């Protein structure tokens, strides 16, 4: 029913600045009753979410000084006057006003860091694969940011996507740089039939695209 | 009886209440929403108090089983019953809503206050008891009750038995729906007063009503007793805060409500011989087999009473207690 | 305070599961409860909510039919009966305290559990396919060497993410898996000095509990 | 007791709310061995409710959701359901009057037959049909400008309360023999201590 629109997704800031979500819903959120009942939840890593602010503008109990809710109607903000270490996780925004109780979508609170190139490097099939009928290329893109980051599979020659798997990390607790890997799994025959194999990685880092490749030996 | 006299006050957050159907010039209620006011009162007033050897029959009406192997429709009106069952302690008294079964004939769970609201309500039945052949159930009997309406309601709820259109006329407006005719009083017990008293008396039992003329067969006896003029509430709060901020709001303190029964029992009891002859003890085992047999299992165990055990508080110095004395008062 | 979710597994599609959840800490007959739940996504949705008695029980238009949610004040107990659940029902399912009963249902959920993930797919349960990724050639074979290790194909999660018996740790990126046609590929990869490998063996310890396997596979320079 | 048992002190007037009402314990004083007590008692008490309403605060006790149904808001809180009464003594009569009557002592509830050891007797009593409070108003002003405003009259409550005890005494002889005045002693060995 009510949908829940945060702004942005992902916020990324330094430590001891001012951090700001937004978050706005398709109805009133004021209840034929007293109050308004929309809620902020802080959820990290690998930590089931946790109350943050209860009705717009409470702080929960164990809530520090530095968050601060405001808003109404429709329109709603939450301030975090100093960001600290310990407050980097997803933020949500939650209305129980209106039945059913919806919350989207997550707000990522990452950190600022200087930029980083990443260190890309290719794996092909393995002995103990082949004999199973399949072999698959693997492509590491290890520590980089921002976490923007594109690749592309070209065998020879010309690109295929219709064998790329794709999987990228959250921001490491060490040093907040980002990571990826692209596995590219093509059976067997279709492997003996090409030379070359080339795993390309365009970032937003200087300069132009980044490449990695390799031939049978 | 311990505790002073007092009124208490029983009630419902969602009571049935439509409209006040008195003398009410104040407004009248759209039926769509939940028409249901925080209604409480104070109950009818009830002094009663039975002697036997055998639990006292009280009277109920129930739900009764359908007539005939015939399938009725889901919303019509049950068949009433008359039953009669043995009044255990915890039966709750006629309040003034009559004596029945609210939570089998009123699926509303708004009609009554909380008291009853899902309970049933039992009064004495003299007229079987007082019939009974042996007068076990009651060889005593004292009642004296009273009540009066003290509000007119109406009741939300489409009517099931339509107003035959014999009885008025619907005016201009050849379509108005009849308004609610199903009025319910809000009773009320009017002053309770120590003039009326029933109880902290001597009482003392020559010819019973019965044929059983006072005589606790099974070495047992049985005492049926309501008094309402003792039905003031204690009401204790306790703060939220470990120490309250001398300043109030409603959030900070939590409210219980308590009620207390006080009692204290005193009984002159007889010693007496039977001669067991023929046609005696005969009488006596066409009467109860389990006399004879206890002398030379119990069925009344599956009820739940209030368990007085006075084997260890016999004493013959009767001018040691003041029943006793007030018995020495008889020579 | 202790919400702890329990129940049950990772079941076929269409038939039912029964989840738990144990309070402590508190009066759990004086709050009302509900289910909330965090899909595969990583985005949160409301699943079911019971009164402080469980009589009053609301959920959502997407769940009507298939959950009933229950609960036991005397165990201190709170339960989810899904039935017939549809493969769109995966997610890791979270127990959560709402308003006592002296307050109007206000819909703030406190205090959170562990949470217990449920998934629901026809795939069955399938060992996992370890291969080890080594470098063929060497170009600046130096600082630093990169090794690798791959979980093709196993069902369902999950898996441990182990270096060496738990040693080592340093510089380990393990990948989530990504699921395609009903099998998930997990990829991890390991940053050592080039001069330590392959001087001192580096194995990729994967165990699949799902399927009772343990395997460890140690990375050779082929 | 409403000091300790209402942190509120909002539940009662002011008579009572930080006080405590006690409630002469007829039953233990007329079980009592040898009546000293209460040898003579004379009760008449009226009460009915005047008024209804309802407390403000958290109730403690969760009312059972199998008494009610919560109607279509199913997230509603239910009402405040614990009731008081405003109690009133209806109306004082001098017909239902108690006092300004002699009353003879010929038989004793106990067995002290209105002996008064150590030359004393306590008396209780409570009469509540008197209750009736004077209103003494002051100016403010050394006379008063013939214009009445609230803040120029200073307001008193005074309540007054009159008796007179009257008494007969009977004077007595104890026979101090064996078996007696053992038992006089057993009673209170005070009694034996302030004679000889």
């Amino acid at each position: 029913d009510v949908v829940m629109t945060q702004t942005p997704l992902s916020l990324p800031v330094s430590l001891g600045d001012q951090a700001s979500i937004s978050c706005r819903s398709s109805q009133s959120l004021v209840h034929s009753n007293g109050n308004t009942y929309l809620h902020w939840y802080l959820q990290k890593s690998g930590q089931s979410p946790k109350l943050l602010i209860y009705k717009v503008s409470n702080r929960f109990s164990g809530v520090p000084d530095r968050f601060s809710g405001s808003g109404s109607g429709t329109d709603f903000t939450l301030k975090i006057s100093r960001v600290e270490a310990e407050d980097l996780g997803v933020y949500f925004c939650s209305q129980s006003t209106h039945v059913p109780f919806t919350f989207g979508a997550g707000t990522k609170l990452e950190l600022k860091r200087a930029d980083a190139a990443p260190t890309v490097s290719i794996f092909p099939p393995s002995s103990e694969q082949l004999t199973s009928g399949g072999a698959s290329v693997v492509c590491f893109l290890n520590n980089f940011y921002p976490k923007d980051i594109n690749v592309k599979w070209k065998i020879d020659g010309s690109e295929r996507q219709n064998g790329v798997l794709n999987s990228w990390t959250d921001q490491d607790s060490k040093d907040s740089t980002y990571s990826m890997s692209s596995t590219l799994t093509l059976t067997k025959d279709e492997y003996e039939r090409h030379n070359s194999y080339t795993c390309e990685a365009t970032h937003k880092t200087s300069t132009s695209p980044i490449v990695k490749s390799f031939n049978r030996n | 009886r311990g505790q002073p006299l007092g009124v208490g006050l029983s009630g419902h957050p969602l009571y049935n209440k439509l409209d006040d159907t008195e003398n009410s010039h104040v407004a009248s209620a759209v039926d769509t929403k939940d028409t249901r006011d925080n209604v409480s009162v104070d109950y009818k007033q009830t002094q009663l108090c039975i002697i036997g050897c055998v639990p006292a029959i009280g009277e109920h009406w129930t739900k009764g089983t359908a007539s005939k192997p015939t399938t009725v429709v889901q919303g019509d009106c049950p068949p009433l019953e008359l039953i009669n069952t043995p009044i255990e302690d915890g039966d709750m008294v006629d309040t003034g809503y009559g004596a029945m079964d609210f939570k089998l004939l009123q699926d509303n769970k708004s009609e009554v206050p909380l008291d009853i609201c899902q309970s049933i309500c039992k009064y004495p039945d003299y007229l079987q008891m007082s019939a009974d052949a042996y007068g076990d159930s009651m060889f005593f009997c004292l009642r004296r009750e009273q009540v009066f309406a003290r509000h007119f309601w109406n009741r939300s709820g489409t009517m099931g038995d339509q107003l035959p259109e014999s009885l008025y006329i619907k005016g201009t407006d050849i379509r108005a729906n009849p308004g609610s005719y199903l009025y319910s009083p809000s009773p009320s017990g009017s002053v309770v007063t120590s003039d009326s008293q029933l109880f902290n008396k001597p009482y003392w039992l020559h010819k019973a009503q019965g044929l059983n003329n006072g005589i606790c067969w099974h070495n047992q006896l049985f005492l049926t007793v309501v008094d309402t003029t003792r039905s003031t509430n204690l009401s204790v709060c306790a703060s939220t805060t470990s120490s309250i901020p001398n300043v109030y709001t409603p959030t900070s303190f939590k409210e219980y409500a308590r009620h207390v029964e006080e009692f204290d029992l005193q009984f002159i009891f007889q010693l007496c011989k039977i001669t067991l002859t023929t046609e005696v003890m005969s009488y006596i085992h066409n009467m109860n087999t389990t006399i004879l047999e206890d002398w030379n299992q119990d069925p009344y165990d599956k009820l739940k009473f209030w368990p007085v055990d006075l084997k260890e508080r016999f004493s013959a110095d009767l001018d040691q207690f003041p029943l006793g004395r007030k018995f020495l008062l008889q020579l | 305070v202790k919400l702890v979710e329990s129940g049950g597994g990772l079941v076929k599609p269409g038939g039912s599961l029964k989840l738990s959840c144990a309070a402590s800490g508190f009066p759990f007959s004086d709050y009302t409860m509900s289910w909330i739940r965090q899909t595969p996504e990583k985005r949160l949705e409301w699943v079911a909510s019971i009164s402080s008695g469980g009589t009053y029980t609301y959920y959502p238009d997407t769940v009507k039919g298939r959950f009933t949610i229950s609960r036991d004040n005397a165990k201190n107990t709170l339960y989810l009966q899904m039935s017939s659940l549809k493969s769109e029902d995966t997610a890791m399912f979270y127990c959560t305290r709402a308003s006592p009963y002296y307050d109007y249902d206000e819909g703030y959920m406190d205090y959170w559990g562990q949470g217990t993930s449920v998934t629901v797919s026809s795939a069955k349960t399938t060992a996992p396919s370890v291969y080890p990724l080594a470098p063929v050639c060497g170009g600046t074979t130096g600082s630093s060497v990169t090794l690798g290790c791959l979980v093709k194909g196993y069902f369902p999660e999950p898996v441990t993410l182990t270096w060496n018996s738990g040693s080592l740790s340093s510089g380990v990126h393990t990948f989530p898996a990504l699921l395609q046609s009903g099998l998930y590929t997990l990829s991890s990869s390991v940053t050592v000095t080039s001069n330590t490998w392959p001087s001192q063996t580096i194995t990729c310890n994967v165990a699949h509990p799902a399927s009772s396997t343990k395997v460890d596979k140690k990375i050779v320079p082929a």
